[PDB]
């Protein structure tokens, strides 16, 4: 379905599995989704690969709401490193409502004052 | 430091977030050194360095990482000095083994029924000790002293009557085979007493007299304990020992060696209160006595201190006053364990007017 651009999940126990088939689905060529929203969702450590994927590969997601689940503290980590590369996402990227450690929140505020096209960011304070 | 190996543990994620957060504050009674309630900083910002005694005062009073939770464990005695900071506490008493439960003990720490039931009809026909035995400690002192007579075979014989005599039993079975060393050990703890130290360096053992060779042998007859949990700690095996040693001091033949000051000093947290030091004082101080040890104690000395220690009494006895110290009862248990009619007749006529609990 070509015409959904918007897709809201959050509050649902998707799980890591769960991303890793919504995944599949996203890095198809044909999808237009715009914008995913995956608050509380039981996130863990093991999805972060595949959301990373997702952030390098589509080219139609514009927004990620990545919240309050324990993405990792390394894992974010991972999109520090690959949101460089002329990602095309530019909006929120979630990161709420978690805690990370100071080095992340270092990169996270380096990545946001090296790529200006990236609206807001959005990580605890 | 409690934590993991790592030393950079996750300090700034969840484990700032309280009521997820129970703390176990063991042995209020055991934090050597004054400890004041009322201090000028709360210290708030658990990141900011302070004084142990206000950091500790700062989390017990619910302002350091207030919402979270937090157990104490204390001597009764030492909530003179706690109740102050709790507010709203639950408090909770422990209660020592019952008949069953000692039973239990006794079948659970000996290897079969061939050697416990022994000794659990040696210590049930013995009133006094079955009763002491309330005390895991006691009834783990006495199992212990019954198992060096089992590697010895000499008799299983359990007959002391007081605390100080169980401890003196078990000394006697233990240095007797050292007894050369004993003075060092007791110099070491009477200066921990008053010196405000449980855990000893190995400097500090040499400095009293035992370097390596004897602080082995305490390790071994399971006297003295290292503190081998990633550390080079040592100490007694418990605080009812390192006073029984500092009363024993007082007594042979380095603070004072003057029981008056001692005993001027009693009512005191910074002491640790010295209950068992001198309950123990009191035992000690006997003419009642016999060999293993016992004839290395001065009797010229006990002499001395058996009549400050009845002028104590008459003394302290004469106050009406409660949350103060000996509170009559605690007077009794002193008599007690100095069981000579003489001495505790004439003490007992300074108590016109007996109030126990």
């Amino acid at each position: 379905n070509q015409n959904l651009t918007h897709l809201y999940l959050r509050g649902n126990t998707l799980g890591d599995k769960g991303i890793k088939l919504l995944c599949e689905g996203l890095l198809h060529p044909d999808c237009k989704l715009q914008v995913l929203e995956l608050d509380n969702c039981n996130l863990t450590s093991h999805c972060c690969w595949d959301l990373s994927t997702l952030l390098t590969s589509s080219q139609s997601l514009r927004k990620l709401s990545l919240g309050n689940n324990d993405l990792g503290d390394l894992g974010v980590m991972m999109f520090c490193e690959v949101l460089k590369q002329q990602s095309c996402l530019l909006q929120n990227l979630g990161l709420s409502e978690m805690y990370f450690n100071y080095e992340t929140k270092s990169a996270l505020e380096t990545l946001q004052e090296e790529k200006p096209e990236l609206t807001v960011v959005f990580e605890p304070s | 430091m409690s934590c993991c190996p790592d030393p950079n543990p996750p300090i700034h994620k969840i484990v700032r977030k309280p009521s997820r957060i129970l703390f176990l504050m063991d042995g209020f009674d055991e934090l050597q050194g004054a400890f004041d309630e009322h201090i000028g900083p709360l210290c708030t910002d658990w990141q900011k360095a302070e004084r142990g005694d206000i950091l500790l005062s700062s989390l017990i009073r619910k302002k350091l990482l207030p919402e979270a939770s937090l157990l104490i464990t204390t001597r009764p005695v030492a909530l003179e000095k706690l109740q102050h900071l709790l507010d709203h506490p639950r408090h909770v008493e422990i209660l020592g083994f019952s008949e069953a439960k000692r039973k239990e003990y006794f079948f659970k720490y000996f290897s079969d029924e061939a050697q416990a039931r022994a000794a659990f009809s040696l210590i049930q026909e013995n009133e006094v000790l079955f009763t002491m035995c309330f005390i895991p400690l006691v009834c783990w002192i006495v199992c212990t002293g019954l198992k060096q007579q089992m590697e010895s075979g000499k008799s299983l014989a359990q007959t002391s009557k007081t605390t100080t005599a169980v401890y003196v039993f078990f000394l006697s079975s233990l240095l007797q085979p050292l007894c050369a060393h004993l003075w060092g050990l007791c110099s070491l703890a009477a200066d921990g007493i008053w010196n405000q130290k449980i855990l000893f360096e190995e400097s500090d053992l040499r400095n009293h007299g035992l370097q390596k060779a004897d602080v082995s042998a305490f390790l071994r007859m399971n006297l003295f304990q290292k503190e081998v949990d990633c550390e080079k700690f040592y100490s007694f095996i418990h605080m009812t020992f390192q006073e029984f040693f500092a009363a024993m001091y007082y007594l042979l033949e380095l603070p004072s060696r003057d029981v008056t000051v001692l005993l001027e000093n009693y009512g005191k947290f910074e002491k640790g209160y010295l209950i068992f030091v001198v309950r123990f004082l009191f035992g000690l101080v006997n003419q009642e006595r016999t060999s293993y040890l016992e004839k290395k104690l001065s009797c010229k000395i006990s002499q001395q201190i058996r009549l400050e220690l009845l002028k104590w009494i008459e003394v302290k006895a004469k106050a009406k006053k409660l949350q103060i110290q000996p509170s009559q009862l605690e007077l009794f248990y002193c008599l007690y364990e100095m069981q000579e009619e003489d001495f505790v007749q004439r003490a007992m006529d300074y108590f016109p007017k007996i109030e126990i609990n």
